[PDB]
């Protein structure tokens, strides 16, 4: 019974195709079958300019639950991206992505994409998801920037 | 003549005793050390019962050396999976999934400390570790005193 998430899914990449921010990808996965699955979309974020992360193309992958958009999207970068506030597993967070804060109707997959670009350059120190790149944020900036750098240019198309 | 299995049911100083002079060995032994996950919840039953007193102090820091160079000594145990699930589970770092909330963190504090002191201890696990136990959290902070002796500890591995 996911009628009413797919409806809005639905209108949502027709939105996208009519306007998205450039450089950004956002579309569906296909089915075995070659009908276009809304529940499971391929996403790339890329790196903002002027910043350590300019050049690189970062993919994640979104996945919808049947009772969207009562909930939010799971958000999942792949592979994991080195990030204090991305999951070992490549999980991503951000308030507008919890049910129980900030998450509500009024929320785009281009506001979501954009408050994680955001988020890649601007790391929430106050909840990391790993361990390791928090760790290295804070015992060394320099050292963090070279890793971060690094990784950008792995990740160019 | 107490069982592991008991103690780690619902452990406590003096089951940990009741296990005999070979406690330590017996808990390692009937450990899966092949699983992180495990591993964290047998260091966390056992570390739950130490108390400042000599046969206790003894018994739980003999028993976390014999588990924690059991699952470090294969070359296949994952440290740094173990280090990220004792934290999840100490409520020092958010997760994807949910976990019992630990009530007194004295005991894991104080296995810790012994801990990151033995040739077993992986180096490289200590700045992650100091990273998050110097981290704000209304946990760590009622534990003040077992909390600066970590971290005074860790300062100097």
């Amino acid at each position: 019974m996911s009628g009413i998430a797919l409806s809005r899914l639905a209108q949502e990449r027709k939105a996208w195709r009519k306007d998205h921010p450039f450089g950004f990808v956002a579309v569906p996965t296909k089915n075995p079958d070659g009908t276009m699955n809304l529940m499971n979309w391929e996403c790339a974020i890329p790196g903002k300019k002027g910043t350590p992360w300019e050049g690189g193309l970062f993919k994640l992958r979104m996945l919808f639950k049947d009772d969207y958009p009562s909930s939010p999207p799971k958000c999942k970068f792949e592979p994991p991206l080195f990030h204090p506030n991305v999951a070992p597993s490549g999980t991503v967070c951000l308030s507008i992505l919890e049910e129980d804060k900030d998450w509500r109707p009024a929320i785009t997959i281009k506001q979501i994409l954009l408050g994680i670009q955001e988020l890649l350059n601007e790391p929430n120190i106050q909840d990391p998801a790993q361990a390791e790149a928090y760790t290295i944020y804070c015992q060394n900036r320099v050292e963090y920037e070279k890793r971060v750098r690094a990784q950008a240019k792995k990740f160019a198309p | 003549p107490a069982d592991v299995s008991t103690f780690l049911a619902f452990p406590s100083p003096e089951k940990l005793l009741r296990l005999g002079p070979k406690s330590s060995v017996l808990i390692a032994q009937q450990t899966d050390t092949s699983d992180p996950e495990k591993v964290v919840s047998a260091f966390l039953k056992v570390s739950s019962v130490f108390k400042d007193e000599a046969t206790v102090r003894m018994a739980v820091q003999d028993a976390v050396d014999a588990l924690m160079q059991k699952a470090f000594n294969s070359s296949s145990f994952n440290s740094n999976t173990f280090l990220t699930r004792l934290l999840v589970h100490m409520g020092l770092l958010k997760s994807e999934d949910k976990v019992k909330a630990i009530a007194n963190l004295y005991g894991p504090l104080m296995a810790l400390n012994h801990m990151v002191q033995q040739d077993y201890f992986p180096k490289a696990l200590a700045p992650l570790l100091l990273a998050f136990v110097t981290k704000p959290n209304s946990a760590l902070e009622s534990c003040s005193f077992a909390r600066h002796s970590l971290l005074q500890t860790l300062y100097k591995v």
